[PDB]
């Protein structure tokens, strides 16, 4: 696939192909360069280029593995913020789907695993490197992601209201009030807690939630 | 792979996240203590630099080879 | 200073990656420096690895080729000698059993019959431990409480070609199980536990039964919430009289409560699509039965390849747990397109269970030619209410033209509610309208038209008949399968029917009954026996006759493999009639205008108003597929039979022709079928031969279906 | 599918010597493909043989025709017999012929009748040949247990234990007796000595040398019969060293880097052995320095050698008998005594030479 | 109107006539938790109170709910007991 050559020619070819937008061939060249010469100067730049190419080529698992390698090999490096941002962005991009995106399906109530991972990674980025140029986009993504995780919680609470499971509803809304206090889903889920408290004849406890609802109404 | 205008740099995945509504805190009425402060899903207040959405440069930084 | 490349040659039974893994354990890999003095060390290291395979005579050579820039290329050559062979397995000290039958259960083999591959005369130290355990279980569950293995030896021939295995044992003596003393902190439930531990006086000791008694006590406690109990048996053997008394300690822990039940891997399936199948729910005392029932229901759903459960304990809480279900999404639905034989001609169709993860079941198909047009829609909501009441509908528009024309369109609605964990009922309403014009006369159809009051001429093709019907649809279903795509145990039953309510032009009633029963043989459920049948019956109410366009057909790839689709059953009988439309060449000789004075037999299938089909099918693993994806392919040998008869055919008048009212004319076939779950949905290939066949039936041995 | 690597070719040579065959008496089924030590035994003017089954026969040494026959098989069904798995070498003494078994049994049949004088059980497979000298019978079993039996009763008198490694060669070294002491070799590579009266140890020593990192790399056991002359004991191991040890102390005199499972001969100042590579060499008793080496029968799987009319005799898996002469180390002649081959040592005494084939037939060669 | 199938919906903390009698005023939170177990439901809006609710909805038969609420002071000492039988 790749002819044997000194590292400089291989890296030149890889850069030329990245600039032309040929992700697959650039990935092949960079992987060959990395395997053949893991000790040379190019050991870092090829890692970064591989991360970028993997992410653009939609080979997200490989991008995640490469980021994991890089974070362990050079836990202190001037461009770590870039790698942390790319980890968060990879986890975010691993969430969306195309078809039900086109048909306008609300994907909030599907698996939130990747959303939580991306939130963790972006939070690490923003708390660690507030001066980096990626902090603003990280904050916007976090503000959206917190409300993509409160919506899932509300979606579970709605079902356990339908099936008439009241303790589950109360606990779920309590968890929402403790974790995602300021989101809109917490304001929508609050009247579900009052109904649950009143279905179990604990009215003296439902009045407190009624007070909270009244004090924050539009 | 593809042929599009400036698809080398910009993010993949549109810009839906820029339309998310801002967050606002709940008010605790008189004579009660809300539990809200107990979470770890905190978003720090930061005035950090940066662009947003498609205006960001994802191209990897250039090591001083 | 560096190895530029590494190559392996001669290895046959060992994947090169395994050798590389062994090589890197010695500190050699691409990019590492190499020392020529250590070449022998690498060779010896690789040599020692093959002892795991039993090829004790193997040898390995390492070749180093210089490369520019002081790089080197390393090439490894392997001489994989023949593996050692088990010459004998000897058991010394056994007096109660024949050494032949003790070995018969061993995983290892000293002899392999020619007529079947019961195993291989190869040696693997991993299997020896399991074989020793099997021997212990065989000896220890026959009452030999004192059985123990003194020592074992594995030996090697001086030519390194043969293996000898010896096992020393001490039998002791048989013992009687005098009684069981279950005691401890039972937390009540003494009634159930005392019954689980029932023994008969003089019953022989049995270790496997003791293990089963412990597992059953664990399961009983786990049913009430104590899902972390402590159960321990401590037999007290008495060699003085050779009685053994089985003391069992039971200590139920704390009743556990479910804090959360979480689903993982449902990347596309909506969350509530999984929760509405659960029987264990948050904030309630735990029950293992319900947690397993949730798995069973999710499996029966059919949307997921694999469903797994977990009950991780909550850290820092003595009496709470979380329940995690990990699912692997399956590519539900089907697609199938095509083009006509011979201008524009094309067919289409899409079916989707779990449409976009919403749980709906949607299906669309149609076709457009010069001859005909056809279209259909179907939408079903499995949970129209929380309990499981479903609501669905259907539309279709059919327009066929030769001349002989048939326009038909209708509607349908059905509301089905459960009656039990496995049973279900249904009800609905339907509407159908049929416009028939210029049908060429024939007995089977003119009889029906006469029953309806129509009196068309028998010698012309210019008569028309139009009708309109309202029906009441009912049904019932029993479902206890293991899975929804490739089941391996359990049965299914599905009764369906309909009847015309007053005011419909034609009066009749119709019934069908599909069945399926899987009986596993192997413990892993790889070898399964499938029993399958279909039935049907219909007739007119009052003086009305059942319409010919609702008849039963059989023959395709769905009912009895081997025969051309819808070719079984009665064949039409044409009256001598004029060519009112046209008389084409090389066609239309059946009772045509020219000649053909009397009634003419034919081979045009018309179906009948009663059916009976059956099938016996044997399922085996696919010979050349790894277990990694052996659950997307199934191979099968089958024996199918079916018949169709017209209960109203009158042989007294049409005596010169076959008696279609005779059920005895059974068809049959046999062959082999292969089934693969392609991205386009299931694909079925089958080769069969109709070794029982009657005049007029059309054979089709190779059949491919979506 | 893949074949063996090495096998030298039958070396052409003229038959300057004039040997011939005889007998070809079929004892029975034979050992077949199994590895065992069922060599014949000769005493007076009669021979005895076994058949890897209950079959035992005593043949006249002048004609090869039987004088009495016996079967030691045991019933296990209406028309079925459980094989005796007879695998011990035949040895003889006054009125008794002693045999071993892999069924843990040991037999002692009357010389004149073949009727069982006595029969007893031992500590596992009695693979080694029984040996008797001025006292009790001695047997070496697969469990590493060395047991002594009363020659007239079969009752165990005393037992000695030796270590057993994970993987070892299929076989057990016969004991050798000298001055009331018995010297044997174990599967661990040690050479041990004991007293006959109660099995008390006298000395122990190591001769194995591989010390590998894995079982077969460590596969080094003293499977040969140790030999004693003039107060010195020689020992050999599969991958170890040919050595000479002082009988009184067990300290080693000299080593030689040779390893094989076949026993070796001793005569004068000359010792002859067969290597694990099937090479034939002669060495000095002084220090083992080589006299001459014959190295053309590579990987033919020869049998143990014997000394007959000054000429070494050996078999192979192809049924040939090779005659070697001390005058030059050259081959004097060759025959094809049997079709199936030989996997059992030949025997010779009183000018008579004989050997048992792998198929059960017994041949006499002169 | 008519309805024909619904599962058994068990919710809450499993109380019994034995354990409910063990608890008495003056017990610390540790002892109450040991006796009755960890409560599935507590008061979040600033107050020490444990709700032991025992719901059972056996199909179409009906519904039963024992409600046992315990109020502790700031130091975790049980000051008041109030158990309310079925609805």
């Amino acid at each position: 696939e790749v002819p044997d050559n000194p590292p400089n020619e291989i890296y030149a070819t890889a850069q030329q192909k990245l600039q032309d937008g040929n992700w697959r061939q650039a990935i092949t060249q960079l992987e060959a360069l990395d395997n053949r010469y893991p000790f040379g100067p190019y050991s870092q730049q090829v890692q970064l280029d591989l991360i970028y190419a993997y992410y653009k080529n939609a080979d997200l698992p490989l991008a995640q593995a490469a980021i994991d390698r890089f974070i362990r090999l050079n836990p202190t490096h001037p461009n770590i913020d870039y790698v942390m941002y790319m980890r968060g962005l990879t986890n975010m991009a691993l969430d969306d789907s195309a078809l039900q995106g086109f048909f306008g399906v609300d994907r909030s109530d599907r698996d939130p695993q990747h959303a939580r991972a991306a939130f963790s990674d972006f939070s690490k980025l923003v708390r660690g490197y507030p001066n980096s140029q990626y902090t603003t986009d990280a904050t916007k993504r976090l503000v959206f992601l917190k409300d993509r995780l409160a919506k899932y919680e509300y979606s579970v609470a709605e079902y356990y209201t339908e099936r008439g499971a009241w303790v589950a509803v109360v606990n779920r809304v309590e968890g929402m009030l403790r974790d995602y206090p300021d989101t809109q889903a917490t304001r929508d889920a609050l009247p579900l807690m009052e109904n649950a408290y009143r279905q179990m004849q604990m009215n003296a406890q439902a009045e407190k939630v009624a007070k909270i609802i009244a004090a924050n109404s539009s | 792979c593809s042929s599009d205008s400036r698809y080398k740099r910009q993010v993949s995945g549109d810009e839906a996240y820029l339309e998310a509504a801002p967050l606002a805190e709940l008010h605790a009425p008189a004579g009660m203590i809300l539990p809200v402060t107990s979470g770890d899903y905190a978003i720090p207040v930061t005035n950090g630099s940066g662009a947003v959405g498609k205006a960001l440069d994802i191209r990897p930084p250039a090591q001083p080879l | 200073p560096t190895i530029a490349s590494i190559t392996f040659s001669g290895n046959k039974s060992v994947k090169d990656d395994m050798l590389k893994q062994n090589l890197e354990a010695s500190g050699v890999r691409v990019g590492e420096s190499l020392d020529r003095t250590t070449i022998a060390d690498i060779e010896k290291g690789l040599e020692d690895f093959y002892y795991s395979v039993g090829k004790y005579s193997a040898s390995v050579k390492a070749v180093v080729t210089p490369l520019p820039r002081n790089r080197v290329d390393l090439k490894l050559v392997f001489q994989e000698g023949v593996s050692a062979e088990i010459q004998q397995i000897n058991i010394v000290g056994n007096h109660a059993f024949t050494t032949d039958e003790l070995i018969s259960h061993f995983q290892l083999r000293d002899e392999v019959p020619w007529w079947n591959v019961v195993g291989d005369r190869k040696y693997q130290k991993q299997k020896l431990a399991g074989d020793l355990e099997t021997l212990r279980s065989y000896y220890l569950d026959r009452g030999y409480a004192r059985f123990n293995i003194d020592s074992t030896q594995v030996s090697l021939t001086p030519d390194k070609k043969g293996i000898y295995v010896t096992v020393n044992i001490t039998e002791g003596d048989q013992y009687k199980l005098s009684g069981v003393e279950v005691s401890g902190n039972l937390a009540g439930h003494s009634a159930e536990i005392e019954q689980l531990t029932k023994i008969e006086p003089g019953e022989l000791y049995n270790g496997t039964k003791v293990t089963k008694m412990e597992d059953d006590i664990k399961k009983l406690l786990g049913r009430y919430g104590y899902a972390y109990p402590r159960v321990q048996s401590m037999p007290e053997i008495n060699d003085a009289d050779k009685t053994v008394k089985l003391r069992v300690n039971v200590d139920a822990g704390n009743r556990f409560y479910v804090r959360k039940i979480r689903f993982e891997g449902n990347d596309t399936s909506k969350d509530a699509v999984l929760r509405r199948e659960m029987r264990q729910m948050e904030g309630a005392w735990l029950g293992s039965d319900l947690v397993d029932q949730g798995k069973e229901r999710l499996n029966r759903l059919g949307f997921f390849e694999t469903v797994d459960t977990d009950t991780q304990r909550v850290p820092g809480s003595p009496d709470q747990v979380d329940v995690v279900y990990k699912v692997k999404e399956r590519n539900t639905g089907s697609f199938n397109f095509g083009i006509g034989y011979g201008g524009v001609s094309f067919q289409a169709g899409v079916q989707q269970d779990n449409w976009l993860g919403t749980g709906y079941a949607v299906g669309i198909n149609g076709t457009k030619n010069d001859y005909q047009t056809y279209a259909e829609l179907s939408v079903t909501n499995p949970y129209f209410t929380v309990d499981g009441v479903s609501l669905g509908g259907r539309l279709f528009y059919n327009d066929f033209q030769a001349d002989y024309t048939n326009k038909s369109y209708g509607t349908d609605v059905t509301l089905g509610f459960p009656i039990n964990e496995y049973n279900s009922l249904r009800a609905g309403l339907g509407y159908v309208h049929n416009s028939l014009s210029n049908m060429q006369p024939q007995v089977a159809m003119w009889r029906y038209l006469y029953s309806m009051g129509e009196h068309p001429s028998t010698s012309d093709q210019d008569n028309s008949f139009k009708t309109d019907d309202f029906t009441f649809n009912y049904g019932w279903t029993y479902n206890k399968l293991d899975r929804g795509y490739f089941p391996t145990d359990g049965s299914r039953v599905n009764l369906t029917g309909k009847v015309t309510i007053p005011g419909s032009d034609n009066e009749y009633y119709k019934v069908t009954l599909d069945t399926a029963t899987y009986v596993p043989i192997d413990d892993d459920h790889k070898w399964v026996v499938l029993g399958r049948t279909r039935w049907g019956y219909g007739d007119g109410l009052g003086g009305k006759e059942m319409p010919f366009y609702e008849n039963f057909y059989a023959g395709g790839s769905s009912t009895v493999r081997g025969f051309q689709s819808n070719t079984i059953g009665p064949k039409a009988v044409y009256f001598p009639h004029q060519a009112s439309n046209y008389d084409p060449d090389y066609d239309y000789e059946c009772a045509t205008q020219d000649g053909a004075k009397d009634l003419c037999k034919s081979d045009d299938a018309v179906g009948g108003n009663a059916m009976a089909v059956a099938s016996l099918e044997f399922i085996t693993p696919t010979p050349f597929i790894s277990d990694k994806y052996a659950n997307s392919v199934r191979t099968s040998f089958f024996w199918d039979m079916g018949t169709v008869w017209d209960t109203n055919w009158d042989s007294s008048q049409y005596s010169g022709y076959p008696d279609y009212s005779d059920p005895s004319n059974i068809r049959m076939s046999a062959g082999i079928a292969l089934q693969w779950m392609s991205p386009l949905g299931p694909l079925v290939f089958s080769y069969a031969q109709p070794f029982k066949k009657y005049d007029g039936d059309k054979a089709e041995q190779f059949q491919f279906n979506i | 599918e893949e074949d063996v690597v090495k096998m030298s070719p039958l070396p052409t040579v003229e038959n300057q010597f004039t040997p011939t065959t005889a007998w070809s008496t079929s004892v029975g089924s034979g050992i077949g493909n199994f590895y065992s030590n069922l060599h014949p035994a000769l005493a007076d003017n009669v021979v005895y043989a076994a058949d890897r089954a209950g079959l035992v026969k005593a043949l006249n040494a002048d004609d090869g025709k039987e004088i009495w026959s016996v079967s030691l098989a045991e019933k296990d069904g209406w028309f079925s017999k459980e094989p005796a798995l007879l695998s011990g070498g035949v040895t003889v003494s006054g009125g008794h012929v002693y045999i071993g078994s892999e069924k843990a049994q040991v037999y002692a049949l009357n010389t004149s009748d073949g009727t069982v004088a006595w029969q007893t059980k031992v500590a596992g497979e009695a693979l080694s040949r029984p040996v008797v000298s001025d006292g009790l019978v001695l047997i070496h079993t697969s469990n590493g247990q060395l047991q002594a039996l009363n020659e007239a009763d079969g009752a165990v008198k005393w037992t000695v234990n030796l270590d057993m490694p994970s993987l070892s060669l299929r076989g057990e070294s016969a004991p050798t007796t000298a001055f009331g002491a018995a010297v044997v070799g174990g599967d661990n590579g040690r050479v041990s000595a004991v007293l006959m009266e109660q099995g008390q140890m006298i000395w122990q020593q190591r001769i194995s040398q591989a010390t590998g990192s894995t079982e077969i790399d460590r596969l080094s056991d003293v499977d040969t019969t140790p030999v004693v002359v003039n107060g010195v004991v020689f020992a050999l191991a599969y991958n170890g060293n040919l050595t000479a040890l002082d009988l009184r102390s067990g300290q080693i005199m000299w080593k030689r880097e040779l390893g094989s499972v076949n026993d070796f001969i001793v005569d004068g100042n000359r010792i002859y052995l067969v290597d694990q590579n099937d090479r034939v060499m002669a060495l000095t008793i002084d220090g083992g320095v080589t006299l001459w080496t014959q190295s053309d029968l590579l990987h033919r799987l020869l049998t143990s050698p014997v000394l007959y009319n000054g000429n070494l005799v050996v078999g192979d898996s192809e049924g040939y008998l090779h005659w070697i002469n001390v005058e030059d180390g050259r081959f004097v002649a060759q025959q094809k005594v049997d079709s199936s081959g030989f996997q059992t040592e030949p025997v010779a005494a009183d000018g008579k030479l004989l050997i048992q084939a792998k198929d059960g037939t017994v041949y006499s060669i002169t | 109107e008519r309805v024909v199938y619904r599962p058994d919906i068990n919710q809450g903390n499993y109380l019994t006539a034995n354990d409910v009698s063990k608890i008495r005023v003056g017990m610390t939170q540790q002892q109450v938790a040991y006796a009755l177990g960890t409560p599935l439901m507590s008061d979040p809006f600033g107050t020490n109170t444990w709700f032991y609710v025992f719901r059972q909805q056996p199909g179409h038969e009906g519904v039963t709910q024992q409600t046992l609420t315990l109020t502790f002071n700031s130091s975790g000492v049980l000051t008041n007991i109030d158990n309310k039988p079925a609805l």
